C-alpha cells in the first residue's frame, strides 16, 4: 500500500498526456504530426515494459483498471473535476480494502467510457480505452485464466480495427496515433496468437489490415504490418516471398528508425535463405551498424549469432569475439567452435562440430549453412592459396587439401574460374596449373569511376541534411 | 527497444582474436622451430 | 459413392486419351467437389484422399507422357494438397518422391532459390531418411563440389519411378554446362579431355559443338578462338564518357549548396 | 467523398510553410545582417 | 500454382480457376502477379464469355499491386455488376478514381471545342446516374449541382 502510489502516479501521468493532451493534440493539430503526446505515450509504454505495467500484483489485486476507466465525459470545463474524482479515488488502495475487478469484470469496464455519455469524437481516446487497460494484461502469459483474456482483449482490439476502419468516415489522420499504438499491440497480437498455435485467418486479418492502410492513411501502418507479415512467413513454411518479389512496396519515410533497421535485418534473413551472399551481407551490415543503441541487455546477441551466419558462409571471417556477451558464451559454446571450424580446414572437425552441436544447429534451424559450408572451406582454401602463389600446381594444393586425384582438382579450379576469383589456367598435359596473380591490374581511372558514387553519395547526404535542416 | 521477436531470446580475450588468427598456426613447438637448422 | 472414379486404377496406360476419359471424370470431380473451398467434416475429403492417390498416379502419367505443363500442373496440385488447412491427412504414399520429382526437375532447369525453399518447407526428413530426397541433396553438394562422375556413380541406382527422363535432362545439363565450361579460361584441351569431361567418345554431337558454337577444331586440338577473349580494350577511350559524367556531376553540384 | 479527400490531403503538404518558415526567418536574418 | 491448371482451352476450366480465385485470392496474391499475362489472354478472348470476370479479378490484382489506370481500364471492362456494389474499400476507391477520370475528362473535353472527344466507354455513367439519384432522392441537391461543377 505505499508502493501502489507509484502506479497511481504514473497512471495519471500517462492518461493525462494521452487523454486530455493528445485529445487536444487531435482536436485541431497534426500538421505533419503535432501529436507529440503520442510519442510520449509510446515512451511510457516502454516505461511500463521496463517496470511492471500497473497492477500485475503490486502487493494487492486489481485496483486501477476498475477505477480510472469510468467517467471521462469530455464536456463543460469542469471535467477536471472528473480528473479530481480520478485522483481522490486513491484512498481505496491505501485506506480501504482492495478487491479483484480485473480480467473478468473488464468486459463492461471497456463499455463504460461509451455508456457514460457521448464522450468525444476521436478514436485515439477509444484506442486509449482499449489499449492502456489491456496492454497491462498481455505480458503475464502463464496460460491459466490469463491468455484467453489476452485473446478476448485483443478481440476488443479487433473491434479497435473495426473502429479504426469505420471512424471519422474519411481523412482525420488519427492513424498517426492509432497505428503507432497498433504497431506494438499487433506485435502482441501475433505474440499471444502464436503462443499457442500458428495463426490462420489472422493472416487475412493482417492482409486486409495492410490493404486498408494503403493510400488514404499511409503512415507507420504499412511497414509495421509488413514486419508482422514477414515474421509470419518467416516462422512458418516459405511460399510467399515471391509476394515481396512481385509487390515490393516497402519504402516509407522509414519513421521509427529501428523498425527499418530490424526490417532490413528480417529481409536480410530472407535473402540469406532465398540465396545471396553480397546483397544479404550488405543489408545485414547496414542493420548491424544500424543497431540503435545498446540500452537493451543482450538482445543484439542471439539475433547477431543468426545475423553473421552469411559472413561465416563467406569464409573470409575471423573470430567474431568483439560482439560476445559473456552471458552469450554458454550458448555460443557451439558457435565459438563453429567459427573456429571456419578458421580451420579440417574435414573430420568440420563434421565433428556438426556431430557435437547439431541440436544447437537445429536451434539455428538454417542448414543452408552446412549445405554450402564444405564448399566454403574449399573456397577459403582456393582464395588463400590462389592469392598466395602465381604459378601453383593443382597437385600441390590438391594433395595439400587431400583431393587424391588431378581431375577433381581440375573441376575445383574450373568451378573457381566459373566462380571467378583468379585467372588460374591449366598447362594441359596432365593438369599442372600454369597461372598468375594480378597486380598491375589498374589503379587510377578505376578509383575515379567509383568516386562519382562516393561524392554523389556525399551530395545526396548534403541535400538530405538540407531537407533535415528544414525541420526546426 | 525490445519491440521485435526477441522477448523469447583484454585479459586473455582480445589477445584471443589475434590468437584465433594464430590458433591453426604454430602453438609454441620451439624445438621444431629450433631443429629446422641442423637437418642440413 | 461414385464408383467409376477408379476406372484407371491399376493398369496405368493403355492409351493417352483413356487417361483423358479419366481427365473428364476428374473434370466432373472439379464440377461437383472443388477441393480448396471445402473446409472440414473429413468424410467429404476422403474422396479427396482418393483424389490425392490417383493424382499422384496422374503425376506418374505426367512423367509417362513427358508433358511438362501437365507435370507442373499436377505437381502444383500436390503442392496444394499439402497446403489446404486440414493438414491432418492420411500419410501420403508417393510423398517421398513427389518432392524428389520436383527437386530433380528444379535441378534440371537450374533454379537458384526454389532449391532453398525446398530446403525450408520440409527440412527434418532430409538428413535422417528419404533417399528420394537425401540422395538428391547430397548429390547437389557433390555436383557443386566438383564431380560430374558422381552422376554415373549415382546412376548406378536412380530410376526411382521414372526419374529417367529427369536424369536425361541432367545429362543435358552436364553437356550444355560443358558447352559453357569446356574452355572458360583454359589454354587448350585435346581429344582425351573431351573424352573425360564429355562422354560418348565421338558422336556428331561434340562435332556439332565444334560446328555450332563458333569453334576451331584444331589438329587433334582445341582452342576457343585464336585469342579466346575477343581482344579486350573496350574502346581505348576512358576519357570523354567520364567528361559527360563531369558535366552532369558539376550540374548536380550546381543548384545545391 | 470522391474529391473530398484531396484538398485536405494537400493541406497535409503544408510543412512547406514550416520549412519556408525557417527560410523566411533566414530571409529576415541575413537580409538584416546585410542592412546592419 | 493455380494457373497451370488451364491447358483445357475452353472457359469451362477458367471457371474452376475463378472458383479458386474468389475462394483464396488474398492468400494467392503472390500467385496472380505472374498470371497477369494469362488474365490478359482471357480479356483479349471474346470467346471467353466470362471476360467480365477476367477484368474483375484483373482490377482486383491491380488494386493489390497498385496499378490504377489499368484498374480503370479493366474497371470499365468489368461490366454492369461493377458500379452497383456498396462495398467500402474496393469499389468506392476505384469508382472514385473512375469518376475522377470522368470529371478530368469532362474538363479536358470542356477544354476541347465541339467534339473530337474521347467517347463514353460503355461502363461509365452507371453510378453517375445511380448514386446521382441517391443524391437527388436524398433531397439535398448540393451533390446534384456539384457534378455540374465537376463536368463544366
Amino acid at each position: 500500500p505505499p508502493p501502489p502510489p507509484a502506479p497511481q502516479d504514473v497512471e495519471m501521468k500517462e492518461e493525462a498526456a494521452t487523454g486530455g493532451g493528445s485529445t487536444g493534440e487531435a482536436d485541431g493539430k497534426t500538421a505533419a504530426a503535432a501529436a507529440e503526446h503520442s510519442q510520449r505515450e509510446l515512451d511510457t509504454v516502454t516505461l511500463e515494459d521496463i517496470k511492471e505495467h500497473v497492477k500485475q500484483l503490486e502487493k494487492a489485486v486489481s485496483g486501477k483498471e476498475p477505477r480510472f476507466v469510468l467517467r471521462a465525459l469530455r464536456m463543460l470545463p469542469s471535467t477536471s473535476r472528473r480528473l479530481n474524482h480520478y485522483v481522490l479515488y486513491k484512498a481505496v488502495q491505501g485506506f480501504f480494502t482492495s478487491n479483484n475487478a480485473t480480467r473478468d469484470f473488464l468486459l463492461p469496464f471497456l463499455e463504460e467510457p461509451m455508456d457514460t455519455e457521448a464522450d468525444l469524437q476521436f478514436r485515439p481516446r477509444t484506442g486509449k480505452a482499449a489499449s492502456t487497460p489491456l496492454l497491462p494484461e498481455v505480458e503475464a502469459y502463464l496460460q491459466l485464466l490469463v491468455v484467453i483474456f489476452m485473446m478476448n482483449s485483443k478481440r476488443y482490439k479487433e473491434a479497435q480495427k473495426i473502429s479504426d476502419d469505420l471512424m471519422q468516415k474519411i481523412s482525420t489522420q488519427n492513424r498517426r496515433a492509432l497505428d503507432l499504438v497498433a504497431a506494438k499491440c499487433y506485435y502482441y497480437h501475433a505474440r499471444v496468437y502464436e503462443f499457442l498455435d500458428k495463426l490462420d485467418v489472422v493472416r487475412s486479418f493482417l492482409h486486409a489490415r495492410l490493404r486498408t492502410a494503403t493510400l488514404r492513411h499511409d503512415a507507420d501502418g504499412q511497414a509495421t504490418l509488413l514486419n508482422l507479415l514477414l515474421r509470419n512467413y518467416l516462422h512458418y513454411s516459405l511460399y510467399d516471398q515471391a509476394e515481396k518479389l512481385v509487390s515490393k512496396s516497402v519504402f516509407p519515410e522509414q519513421a521509427n528508425n529501428n523498425e527499418w533497421a530490424r526490417y532490413l535485418y528480417y529481409t536480410g534473413r530472407i535473402k540469406a535463405i532465398q540465396l545471396e551472399y553480397s546483397e544479404a551481407r550488405r543489408t545485414m551490415t547496414n542493420a548491424l551498424r544500424k543497431a540503435p543503441q545498446h540500452t537493451a541487455v543482450g538482445f543484439k546477441q542471439t539475433v547477431h549469432k543468426l545475423l553473421i551466419v552469411v559472413e561465416l558462409l563467406l569464409g573470409e571471417i575471423p573470430d567474431r569475439l568483439q560482439f560476445r556477451q559473456p552471458s552469450l558464451k554458454r550458448s555460443l559454446m557451439p558457435y565459438f567452435l563453429l567459427t573456429q571450424a571456419v578458421r580451420t580446414g579440417n574435414l573430420a572437425k568440420f563434421n565433428q562440430v556438426l556431430d557435437q552441436f547439431g541440436e544447437k544447429f537445429q536451434a539455428d534451424g538454417t542448414y543452408t549453412l552446412i549445405i554450402r559450408l564444405r564448399h566454403n572451406v574449399i573456397k577459403t582454401g582456393v582464395r588463400m592459396i590462389s592469392l598466395s602463389y602465381s604459378r601453383i600446381s593443382l597437385a600441390d594444393i590438391a594433395q595439400k587439401l587431400q583431393l587424391d586425384s588431378p581431375e577433381d582438382a581440375e573441376f575445383i579450379v574450373a568451378k573457381a574460374i566459373r566462380d571467378g576469383v583468379i585467372e588460374a589456367s591449366i598447362n594441359h598435359e596432365k593438369g599442372y596449373v600454369q597461372s598468375k596473380e594480378m597486380i598491375d591490374i589498374y589503379s587510377t581511372r578505376e578509383p575515379q569511376l567509383a568516386f562519382h558514387q562516393r561524392i554523389s553519395f556525399c551530395l545526396d547526404i548534403h541535400n538530405m541534411s538540407v531537407k533535415a535542416m528544414r525541420f526546426p | 527497444m525490445s519491440e521485435k521477436k526477441q522477448p523469447v531470446d583484454e585479459d586473455n580475450w582480445d589477445d584471443d582474436n589475434v590468437e584465433d588468427d594464430f590458433s591453426n598456426q604454430l602453438r609454441a613447438e620451439l624445438e621444431k622451430h629450433g631443429y629446422k637448422m641442423e637437418t642440413s | 459413392m461414385y464408383e467409376q472414379l477408379k476406372g484407371e486404377w491399376n493398369r496405368k496406360s493403355p492409351n493417352l486419351s483413356k487417361c483423358g476419359e479419366e481427365l473428364g471424370r476428374l473434370k466432373l470431380v472439379l464440377l461437383e467437389l472443388n477441393f480448396l473451398p471445402t473446409t472440414g467434416t473429413k468424410l467429404t475429403k476422403q474422396q479427396l484422399i482418393l483424389a490425392r492417390d490417383i493424382l499422384e498416379i496422374g503425376a506418374q502419367w505426367s512423367i509417362l507422357r513427358k508433358d511438362i505443363p501437365s507435370f507442373e500442373r499436377y505437381m502444383a496440385q500436390l503442392k496444394c494438397y499439402y497446403f489446404d488447412y486440414k493438414e491432418q491427412l492420411p500419410e501420403s504414399a508417393y510423398m517421398h518422391q513427389l518432392l524428389g520429382l520436383n527437386l530433380l526437375f528444379l535441378l534440371s532447369q537450374n533454379r537458384v532459390a526454389e532449391f532453398h525453399t525446398e530446403l525450408e518447407r520440409l527440412p527434418a526428413k532430409d538428413i535422417q531418411t528419404n533417399v528420394y530426397i537425401k540422395h538428391p541433396v547430397s548429390l547437389e553438394q557433390y555436383l557443386m563440389e566438383g564431380s560430374y562422375n558422381k552422376v554415373f556413380l549415382a546412376k548406378g541406382n536412380i530410376p526411382a519411378e521414372s526419374y529417367t527422363f529427369f536424369i536425361d535432362i541432367l545429362l543435358d545439363t552436364i553437356r550444355d554446362e560443358i558447352a559453357g565450361c569446356i574452355e572458360k579460361a583454359y589454354e587448350k584441351i585435346l581429344f582425351t579431355e573431351a573424352t573425360r569431361i564429355l562422354f560418348f567418345n565421338t558422336p556428331k554431337k561434340m562435332t556439332d559443338y565444334a560446328k555450332k558454337r563458333g569453334w576451331v577444331l584444331g589438329p587433334n586440338n582445341y582452342y576457343s578462338f585464336a585469342s579466346q577473349q575477343q581482344k579486350p580494350e573496350d574502346t581505348t577511350i576512358p576519357s570523354t564518357e567520364l567528361a559527360k559524367q563531369v558535366i552532369e556531376y558539376a550540374r548536380q553540384l550546381e543548384m545545391i549548396v | 467523398y470522391l474529391s473530398k479527400i484531396e484538398e485536405l490531403q494537400l493541406i497535409v503538404n503544408d510543412k512547406s510553410q514550416n520549412l519556408r518558415r525557417l527560410q523566411a526567418q533566414r530571409n529576415e536574418l541575413n537580409a538584416k545582417v546585410r542592412l546592419l | 500454382g493455380i494457373i497451370s491448371l488451364l491447358d483445357e482451352d475452353e472457359p469451362q476450366l477458367k471457371e474452376f480457376a475463378l472458383h479458386k480465385l474468389n475462394a483464396v485470392v488474398n492468400d494467392f496474391w503472390a500467385e496472380i502477379s505472374e498470371s497477369v499475362d494469362k488474365i490478359e489472354v482471357l480479356y483479349e478472348d471474346e470467346g471467353f464469355r466470362s471476360r467480365q470476370f477476367a477484368a474483375l479479378v484483373a482490377s482486383k490484382v491491380f488494386y493489390h499491386l497498385g496499378a490504377f489506370e489499368e484498374s480503370l481500364n479493366y474497371a470499365l471492362g468489368a461490366g454492369d455488376l461493377f458500379n452497383v456494389n456498396d462495398n467500402s474499400e474496393y469499389v468506392e476507391t476505384i469508382i472514385a478514381k473512375c469518376i475522377d477520370h470522368y470529371t478530368k475528362q469532362c474538363v479536358e473535353n470542356a477544354d476541347l471545342p465541339e467534339g473530337e472527344k474521347k467517347p463514353i466507354d460503355q461502363r461509365l455513367e452507371g453510378i453517375v446516374n445511380k448514386m446521382f439519384q441517391r443524391c437527388l432522392d436524398d433531397h439535398k441537391y448540393k451533390q446534384a449541382i456539384g457534378i455540374a461543377l465537376e463536368t463544366r
